């Protein structure tokens, strides 16, 4: 199901919902 | 004495606004091409008026 | 829709069978006026 030769976001992009960690996968707090 | 407006001093320094040749032109009747009310209603309806 | 998997990238194609009428009038010698329309998928509305 590769998306090569693929556009780059063929899909409606929805709200970054302003929460706390639906923002990325990373490290963090003190 | 038949082509000169009776003056009070030859070469008067400020010809007033009455004894100088004002030019009145006929009023400029313009045919406003379009009625905006109907055009806006039609364009709102979905039409896409385009042309002369 | 469904589709048999084709490894070569492919894109759909859909039509909505919409009236595309047009009316063309000429009021004066050398002037042409047109009205475009698309009843279910109008090409222009109150926002333009």
């Amino acid at each position: 199901v590769s998306f090569k030769g693929g556009v780059f976001s063929p899909y409606l992009t929805t709200r970054l919902p302003a929460w706390a960690g639906v923002r990325q996968n990373v490290m963090g707090s003190n | 004495a038949l082509t000169s407006t009776p003056r009070s001093q030859l070469n008067p320094p400020n010809w007033p606004a009455a004894q100088v040749y004002q030019e009145n032109p006929a009023p400029t009747t313009v045919l406003l091409p379009r009625d905006a009310e109907a055009e806006v209603q039609m364009t709102n309806s979905g039409a896409q008026l385009a042309g002369g | 829709f469904e589709v048999d998997p084709m490894d070569e990238p492919t894109l759909l194609y859909v039509l909505f069978e919409v009236f595309d009428v047009v009316r063309i009038h000429q009021p004066h010698r050398g002037v042409i006026e047109a009205v475009y329309l698309r009843t279910p998928f109008s090409a222009g509305n109150a926002t333009t």
